[PDB]
């Protein structure tokens, strides 16, 4: 079966600066019919895939004019004149020349931008949820850059790490920032036996932790 | 315009069979091959096979042989894939696709566990510009879908990937909006869990 290789794995680029992804096949993709059946594809987080390019170079209508595709035989590249936030996603090359169809592994595209500090928000347990015997304290860290970050929880000044679950988003489709969720789960009994709940973020936009909190 | 309506999710038990569908419209069903592709969460794309609806000419990727069977019903413009004796290795998103257009995909989960609808919890501030949210807790299987004010509120929204804790899924979503517009005007969480055919709405009330 025919083998597709994309490089790089992750491409990171300054806005306005041009981008190139390279796709290599284990075997020529020139079909016996004179046509080369090499395609490009885009999958934005949580989205279904979207055709970008077919037949090496023919650009889907509905796809902005900054995308181009070229190459021949086993070597192919996708170019973007200048990258925008809406281009962020994962880029697959795939081949229809030889059965079975095979896909590259994906190239994740990334945008550089100016540093931004997280907007931090903290939320105590829901009344509804308390009734049913559980307690989740929630913390959102939204619209920050760069990616690199971390979160610490504190109950009454003491650190807590059991019962903590975090989730992250990929770069935002308009502003190129990252956002993060952190959730602390307790029993109602444990939750009620303390007063002070603190959520705090470590990020290069600040020399000290950026802190949000509440008392009952 | 063109579209390929797939079902959102299906839970089934090991060893069982299942039949996934892909209702087409907006074009002549019989004039385009229908492909099926499999994507495992976090993982990459794998081609399963394809079928010509006019005469039912059918190709398979040999890796999916006997595992997967393709059909259509011209009468209804629908394409099917039939999967036999399931295993957790088959748990994945299954996309149907035609030249230029991909379906929304059906998340197939293969597990002996019960469908567990989510509990939904509002996230309001305790006290310019305000962040509210929704905690979608304790569901199975994936996926859930969240909107705000049935899709009218889509700007400044952040919906996070789900975490798995103790064989149940949890996720949350934040929405940021002017203090002007809330709680002055209603703000509501909309949560779908297609595997249990469940819908839940949560009005964010002030705390």
């Amino acid at each position: 079966e025919l083998e597709m290789t994309q490089s790089p794995l992750t491409l990171s680029v300054t806005t306005g600066q041009p981008a190139s992804i390279s796709c290599k096949s284990s075997q020529s993709l020139l079909d016996s019919d004179g046509k080369t059946y090499l395609n490009w594809l885009l999958q934005r987080p949580g989205q279904s895939p979207k055709r970008l390019i077919y037949l090496v170079s023919k650009v889907d209508s509905g796809v902005p004019d900054r995308f181009t595709g070229s190459g021949s035989g086993t070597d192919f590249t996708l170019k973007i004149s200048r990258v925008e936030a809406e281009d962020l996603g994962v880029y697959y090359c795939w081949q229809g020349t030889h059965s079975p169809l095979t896909f590259g592994a994906g190239t994740k595209l990334e945008l550089k931008r100016a540093d931004a500090a997280p907007t931090v928000s903290i939320f105590p347990p829901s009344s509804e949820q308390l009734t049913s015997g559980g307690a989740s304290v929630v913390c959102f860290l939204n619209n920050f850059y760069p990616k690199d970050i971390n979160v610490k929880w504190k109950i009454d000044g003491s650190e807590r790490q059991n019962g903590v679950l975090n989730s992250w988003t990929d770069q935002d489709s308009k502003d190129s920032t990252y956002s993060m969720s952190s959730t602390l789960t307790l029993t109602k009994d444990e939750y009620e036996r303390h007063n002070s709940y603190t959520c705090e973020a470590t990020h290069k936009t600040s020399t000290s932790p950026i802190v949000k909190s509440f008392n009952r | 315009q063109v579209q390929l309506l797939e079902s959102g999710a299906e839970l089934v038990k090991p060893g069982a069979p299942v039949r996934l569908s892909c209702k087409a419209s907006g074009y002549t069903f019989t004039n385009y091959w229908m492909n099926w592709v499999k994507q495992r969460p976090g993982r990459g794309l794998e081609w399963i096979g394809r079928i010509d609806p006019s005469d039912s000419e059918t190709h398979y990727n040999q890796n999916f042989k006997d595992k997967a069977t393709l059909t259509v019903d011209k009468s209804s413009s629908t394409a099917y894939i039939q999967l036999s004796s399931l295993t957790s290795e088959d748990s994945a998103v299954y996309y149907c696709a035609r030249s230029g257009y991909w379906g929304q995909g059906t998340t197939l989960t293969v597990s002996s566990a019960k469908t567990t609808p989510p509990s939904v919890y509002p996230l309001a501030p305790g006290s310019s510009m305000v962040t509210l949210g929704c905690l979608v807790k304790g569901y199975f299987p994936e996926p859930v879908t969240v909107t705000w004010n049935s899709g009218s509120l889509s700007s400044g929204v952040h919906t996070f990937p789900a975490v798995l804790q103790s064989d149940l899924y949890t996720l949350s979503s934040s929405v940021t909006v002017p203090s002007s517009t809330w709680p002055s005007e209603t703000v509501t969480c909309n949560v779908a869990h297609p595997a249990s055919s469940t819908k839940v709405d949560k009005k964010i009330v002030p705390r």
